[PDB]
């Protein structure tokens, strides 16, 4: 598409500038163009791709939640009829959000995942696939909702299986994957006990492995462990 | 307090 | 354009929803559609128009300043050559910003200003015209820079002349206009003494008129007076 | 401290 004429390295450079300028839509478009060059992504490049799209969808999701809450209030007893506008605008934001999720899932399917052989890349991309199906599940209300949820589950489960075999329990990708799969269990799959068990086991196994780490790696791992602890404190 | 997912 | 099929009242309703969701690009597009219906805007509707575009351009301006600073550093002695990417991306953001300013100026010219006869509407629109020319001036480096600056000055000056004749010195529009024209003098027109004099005289004349106000109006006026004071403290 | 213009 529109990035086809720009050099891969220039797209990467501009994605980093867009990040500094908090221009996340631009950042995502540059990283999509970089992926579409067809070469595998380095660790830093995968992080740029993820940061860009997580910020774009994160803004859409927050807006969707505001509009969904207004719509839900509109449907309570005693609420004045205000016409179709709230539903229409929530649907507009929802459709945009679904489009971005479909875009990310398309990049993962064509062809990031199939070319990713190292644990660090494959787990990262499968986690991303689980996340974007999870974001689709947050807004799903129809006949494919069960299949969207199962798609998120299946991607997370494959990422978990690889991460347990191939990564240490303190690895930041393994930890962030477990954090997100635990959130999936809690608020998507109606499985709070599974969410709590996963967060606790992940935390405890990471704790036991901290002694192996340098100071910098210790800081990286404990930062994510604290997010697991935050959720356990909220949920128990 | 909203639950944490993997974010900066 | 794309809002031509939506009712004026629905566009207004959706602009308010977009504001609640902090979707300022959508908010601006809805308010542009509302303006293009051809009817004059109420006080609340003028505020929605202004809030929407000020937030859109405000984000673009902040991004432009980040990129301009990176570019300026790149042109210092001893800086490695990194190619055209920083300039290209700064130009991309700049062109987008100029487009939004041109869009607002176009709405003001076709036909908000010519239909605005009451002081509150006319001063507000002329202030807006000064502001968007001022934003164009922030990025202007060429042969029309002097004319862009004079266009901002001319719009602010007409707004000031009307506001002095027709509004009390505590009126929030009069105060915000004076605040912005003082910023224009300080950082666009290279006239810090004029900026300081305008801020001080505006503050002092508002102070003397506070005794006439209700509690709520007093809060509205003193909030803007504090911004004038903030600038005076910074500049002196 | 950046100077103030008319903003919320
Ligand atoms: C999958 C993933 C992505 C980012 C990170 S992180 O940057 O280390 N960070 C602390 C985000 C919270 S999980 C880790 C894992
Ligand atoms: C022209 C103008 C626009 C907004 C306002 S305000 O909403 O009263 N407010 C306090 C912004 C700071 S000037 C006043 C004047
Ligand atoms: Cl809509
Ligand atoms: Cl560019
Ligand atoms: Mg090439
Ligand atoms: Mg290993
Ligand atoms: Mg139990
Ligand atoms: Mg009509
Ligand atoms: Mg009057
Ligand atoms: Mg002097």
């Amino acid at each position: 598409g529109a990035m086809g004429s720009m050099e891969r390295a220039s797209l990467i450079q501009k994605a980093k500038l867009a990040e500094q300028a908090e221009r996340y839509e631009d950042m995502a478009a540059f990283m999509k163009g970089a992926v579409e060059k067809g070469e595998e992504l380095s660790n830093e490049e995968r992080n740029l791709l993820s940061v860009a799209y997580k910020n774009v969808v994160g803004g859409q999701r927050a807006a969707w939640r505001v509009l969904s809450s207004i719509e839900q209030k509109s449907n309570e007893e005693g609420s004045e009829e205000k016409g179709p506008e709230v539903r229409e605008y929530r649907e507009k934001v929802e459709t945009e959000l679904q489009g971005v999720c479909d875009t990310v899932l398309g990049l993962l399917d064509s062809h990031l995942i199939k070319e990713a052989g190292d644990a660090e890349s494959r787990v990262f991309y499968l986690k991303m696939k689980g996340d974007y199906y999870r974001y689709l599940a947050e807004v799903a209300t129809g006949d494919d909702k069960k299949r969207i949820i199962d798609s998120a589950r299946s991607a997370y489960q494959e990422a978990m299986d690889i991460s347990k075999k191939e990564m240490p329990p303190t690895n930041p990708i393994r930890l962030g994957l477990a954090l997100n799969f635990s959130v999936f269990h809690y608020e998507i799959a109606n499985s709070p006990e599974e969410a709590i068990s996963l967060a606790k086991t992940t935390f405890d196994e990471a704790m036991a492995d901290l002694h192996t780490l340098s100071e910098d790696s210790y800081k990286d791992s404990t930062l994510i462990m604290q997010l697991l602890r935050d959720n356990l404190t909220l949920w128990t | 307090r909203r639950r944490k997912s993997c974010q900066a």
